[PDB]
RNA sequence: CCCCCGGGCUACACGCGCGCUACAAUGGGCGGGACAAUGGGAUCCGACCCCGAAAGGGGAAGGGAAUCCCCUAAACCCGCCCUCAGUUCGGAUCGCGGGCUGCAACUCGCCCGCGUGAAGCUGGAAUCCCUAGUACCCGCGUGUCAUCAUCGCGCGGCGAAUACGU
């Protein structure tokens, strides 16, 4: 009843560790969101990973597919108010990078300050660069 | 035989274990996914933290009442990690405290004074005193120096 | 998970921490008796008194001196064990409670393993770790030397206590071992005269160098 | 037609506090209704009644 | 195709400001709630008279703290940078951005040789 | 009905002057008076820098203005009011009266 | 009858009240046998352990302390309790034992903080920024 | 000369000074239990109640301050998880969203939430401050202030080691 390597969506997580921390190997899930998801599913977040049933994995995958329908307020998700749909969503390993890339690319396209700074590889928000930020 | 005659941690434990029968005291919808103040980083690890918080608020109203919801915020606040900036003190959130106090009032353990916070009733005073009596009866065997009190 | 009989402890007789006696403790070194204070007390805590008077440190209990030596941060401007040890915010500095607890647990472990008096063991460790001969620069005619000089007992005590505490800190730096276990190991080894003790090693080294350049 | 020489009525900022004696702008002690500069206060303090008393 | 929060431009053009602020990201919303100044009102008058008939001249302004609205899409505005008026052709993806985000005030630095 | 009188000043001699005047005023007649009661002294502190420039080590002047405070209750009788209100107060003392 | 006594430490003030009873000692309404931490509990209880049961089993002491940190409060309470016991017993053997053990039980401590000075005023009077050009 | 409107002093291959955060167990996190002082306060401090997950929003007693407020400080104690690992160490950088001040937050402001998770494994030559409630460690007040403190000036909490010399 122990799986040394469990296969959650896309990612292989450790078994010897607790679930709330094993789920952090995925890109887009922190400890807090993992605790939220496990509490919504009805799983002990202190249980050793690998003691996970196919039913449990499936429920976790469905919640990740769409958490807001299973609870998960719209203020605890990485991408509230999507640019082209609204429809508060939570992106993971594959779509998160594409979202970052398309945001930066539309900035570069409209030729805005932040996009020019991204191109040049320089600080973007407000920093001073005389004494620090040296490679 | 009173609250002042036993430690606070053991008493909060034994009161959280007992506040579960009271049906007017239950966690709200947004409880399982929330932090206790900005000065924290991670959520509570215990799955029954609501009752512990309610018991602590109950005992605090007993001790220091009349007290409203801005000094309990100070008591429950703490020290935040601000990254590369130095550490500072910040207060906690008020919704937890409001809900706890309203539940306690609904159960009939506290009441509000017109202009000075809230106080415990005799019904609640009896609760604390009896739980403390049981705890002291259990303790005064481990430490016989408590019998004379 | 400390039991209550140890969390809420109440002493009856006047002993060190209410647990360990001194009237059976002996001292063989005829040079260290007048400076190893073994007066019966409960709290080995003096609130900074006895420091302004030149020879006031002899009125301080030896256990309090060990606590104050342990309440350190490590090696800051010199190297010990081959490294700097600068903690600077994870340090027990100006925190006597944690030192109290470290020494308490160390004495418990010592009592357990040896089944003797830990204060007796500490006294033996001091006597076996105190150096008798050192070096210094002395000038005559206008040139510089390196001579061999004796040492005073009030300084031997400081050397021994400092070395014990430093050995504990070394053994505890970045390792699963704890500060209390390290202190206990150091004290037992120094009492039993084993080369694996930092303090005994330093004593032997100093005495050798002095006998050499005398 | 004759109004392009007058300032604006500032309510906040360093341009809202001149010194009653000299006319400096930046450093104003501003404690207890003192609109004086740190240079003139140090010279007129005894006339106002302040002493050292250390 | 272009869609801002699931709305096309034809739809955005017939919504009220009280409805478009609900879509903006809270800073332009705060700005519009507090209100517009006379400078921005005059610029709006210019824009509206230009998009139909009367005004056939370049639209120049010193207003860099003005937010891009839907009824400006399709025009070209000249924004002051401190030295001159930079042209900016307003597109759809600009909606919700300040007008000064497209008129830089400095120059890209090309370093030389450190001296003595 | 009683009357309270508060005295504030920078000079202690003027305070003692007025207080002993009213004390005799109240002892000649037989009337109950409490005090004078001393209240905490209030200090206006101002620390500032000496140099008018930035060069040189930094040095600071610390100026202080002290204010001493006394309280008195007089029992508010007609004769007392009459023969109290007629006392020339030294200009370096502020005095305020009011009935409870 | 009743007796009241006082004790002082750095910014801490304690006042104790003693009478006849069974041997109850209370600091701020709570017993002394469960005071935390141990290093303050012992500080407070040293005088009672010195006097003995044959004196403490006939008295009830209540202490009210205010200001100046927990160790300072404990020391002030210790001083006040010692003074109250001595004044209640009117015995010289106890006073001599106290003076031998620690003369600061009855006598007080006369140490306050030194004002800070303007180089690094935040840190202390004798502490300043470095010079490592 | 002096008054408005926009920019800049905030631009960054680099050399240096003074600092903050760290490289973990002499600890990180969660939940409970304690304990200060100095100072300040009129369109100012604002208890108390109700909204909101948080930042914050709406009413509003009292106070011209020994009367009311800022103000139940942190380090510390108890229990549970982690056990020597670029980690439940560390936080840089960046995306989306929600807010407050202000006539105006792009250049160029502060706060909150969910994600992301860069160097850094105790540091060469050399150099600095400290003799008692002093140094190390911990956090609060005030000045600057519409909004903004890794700063200056001060306040307390815990609290040493060595030498009484040349
Ligand atoms: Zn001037």
């Amino acid at each position: 009843n122990f799986r040394h390597i469990v296969r959650v969506a896309g990612v292989d997580i450790d078994g010897h560790k607790q679930v709330r921390w094993a789920l952090t190997g995925i890109k887009g899930i922190g400890i807090n969101f993992a605790t939220m998801v496990l509490r919504v599913a009805g799983i002990d977040p202190f249980m050793k990973a690998g003691y996970l049933t196919d039913e449990q994995v499936k429920k976790i995958e469905e919640i990740l597919a769409d958490p807001v329908a299973h609870g998960i307020p719209a203020w605890a998700v990485n991408r509230p108010k999507d640019y082209e749909t609204g429809k508060d969503m939570h992106l993971i390993t594959a779509k998160l990078v594409m979202a970052w890339r398309e945001d930066v690319n539309r900035l570069r396209r409209i030729r805005a300050y932040r996009g020019i700074r991204h191109e040049l590889g320089l600080p973007v928000r407000g920093q001073r660069t005389r004494s620090n930020f040296r490679h | 035989a009173t609250v002042y005659d036993v430690p606070g941690d053991l008493l909060v434990e034994r009161v959280a274990k007992a506040l579960k029968e009271v049906p007017e005291i239950k966690p709200p919808e947004w409880a399982p996914f929330v932090k206790t103040g900005r000065h924290k980083e991670r959520l509570p690890e215990q799955e029954d933290w609501w009752y512990y918080r309610v018991a602590s608020v109950f005992r605090k109203v007993y001790i220091d009442g009349p007290v409203g919801i801005e000094r309990l915020r100070t008591w429950y606040g703490g020290r935040k990690n601000r990254g590369h900036a130095p550490e500072h003190f910040y207060k906690a959130g008020g919704s937890i405290i409001r809900k706890a106090l309203q539940q306690l009032e609904a159960a009939g353990f506290v009441q509000k004074v017109p202009g000075e916070g809230r106080i415990v009733t005799p019904k609640g005073q009896s609760f604390l005193d009896k739980i403390a009596t049981e705890l002291k009866k259990e303790l005064e065997e481990q430490i016989p120096e408590l019998k004379k009190y | 998970a400390k039991p209550l009989t140890e969390r809420f402890f109440i002493p009856k007789e006047v002993k060190v921490m209410g647990r360990w006696s001194v009237e059976d403790v002996t001292v063989e070194d005829p040079s260290l008796k007048p400076y190893i204070n073994l007066d019966a007390r409960i709290l080995p805590h003096s609130h900074g008194r006895y420091a302004k008077k030149p020879f006031g440190k002899a009125n301080v209990h030896i256990v309090e001196r060990l606590i104050n030596k342990v309440m350190r941060s490590g090696a800051s401007h010199y190297k010990a064990g081959g490294h700097f040890m600068r903690r600077e915010h994870r340090s027990i500095m100006s925190k006597k409670m944690k030192a109290y607890e470290v020494v308490k647990e160390a004495f418990m472990i010592i009592e357990r393993r040896t089944k003797q008096n830990p204060i007796q063991v500490l006294v033996k460790a001091i006597e076996n770790s105190a150096p008798r001969e050192d070096t210094t620069t002395i000038a005559f005619g206008g040139i510089r030397y390196h001579m061999s000089v004796d040492v005073s007992p009030l300084r031997r005590l400081d050397i021994a206590l400092k070395n014990i505490a430093l050995g504990a800190s070394i053994k505890c730096y970045r390792n699963k071992t704890t500060y209390a276990q390290a202190l206990a190991e150091e004290i037992i080894a120094a009492a039993n005269k084993d080369p694996k003790s930092f303090a005994y090693s330093k004593k032997e080294e100093i005495e050798r160098i002095a006998q050499s350049s005398r | 037609k004759a109004d392009y020489n007058k300032r604006k009525p500032r309510k906040f900022g360093k341009g809202a506090r001149r010194c009653m004696r000299c006319g400096q702008y930046g450093p104003i002690i501003r404690i207890h209704g003192l609109m004086l500069c740190r240079h003139c206060f140090r010279e007129v303090a005894p006339k106002l009644g302040f002493k050292k008393y250390e | 195709e272009f869609r801002y929060r699931g709305y096309t431009l034809d739809e955005l053009l017939n919504m009220s400001l009280e409805e478009f602020a609900k879509l903006l990201p809270s800073r332009q919303r705060r700005s519009l709630k507090r209100g517009l100044s006379p400078e921005q009102k005059k610029l709006l008058r210019k824009i509206r008279l230009a998009k139909k008939g009367k005004y056939n001249k370049p639209i120049r302004t010193h207003s860099r703290d003005m937010i891009v609205l839907p009824e400006m899409v399709g025009m070209t505005i000249h924004v002051y940078n401190g030295k001159e008026f930079v042209p900016v052709e307003i597109k759809e993806e600009m909606i919700g951005h300040y007008l000064g985000e497209f008129a830089m005030t400095r120059k890209v630095v090309q370093h030389g040789s450190p001296g003595v | 009905q009683k009357a309270r009188i508060k005295l504030a000043s920078t000079n202690i001699k003027a305070l003692n002057e007025v207080t002993d005047q009213i004390k005799q005023i109240a002892e000649r007649t037989g009337v109950r008076m409490s005090g004078p009661i001393p209240l905490p002294t209030k200090r206006i502190r101002i620390t500032t820098r000496k140099s008018p420039d930035g060069e040189g080590s930094a040095t600071f002047d610390r100026f202080e203005l002290r204010v001493h405070k006394r309280l008195v209750d007089i029992e508010a009788d007609e004769r007392a009011m009459r023969q109290i209100m007629r006392i020339r107060v030294p200009e370096d003392v502020t005095i305020e009266i009011e009935l409870i | 009858r009743v007796i009241q006594t006082a004790g002082k430490r750095k910014t801490a003030v304690a006042r104790a009240t003693i009478r006849e009873g069974k041997g109850r000692v209370r600091i701020n309404h709570k017993p002394v046998e469960i005071i935390e931490p141990e290093i303050a509990r012992f500080t407070i209880m040293e005088p009672l352990i010195l006097a003995g049961e044959e004196i403490v089993s006939r008295v009830d002491i209540d202490v009210k302390v205010e200001g100046g940190g927990f160790m300072g409060q404990a020391e002030a309470a210790r001083v006040a309790i010692a003074r109250a016991l001595v004044e209640w017993t009117n015995d010289m053997n106890l006073k001599e034992k106290f003076m031998k053990y620690d003369r600061t039980m009855l006598v007080g401590d006369s140490r306050r903080t030194e004002p800070h000075k303007p180089n690094r005023s935040t840190k202390g009077p004798r502490a300043k920024r470095q010079k490592s050009y």
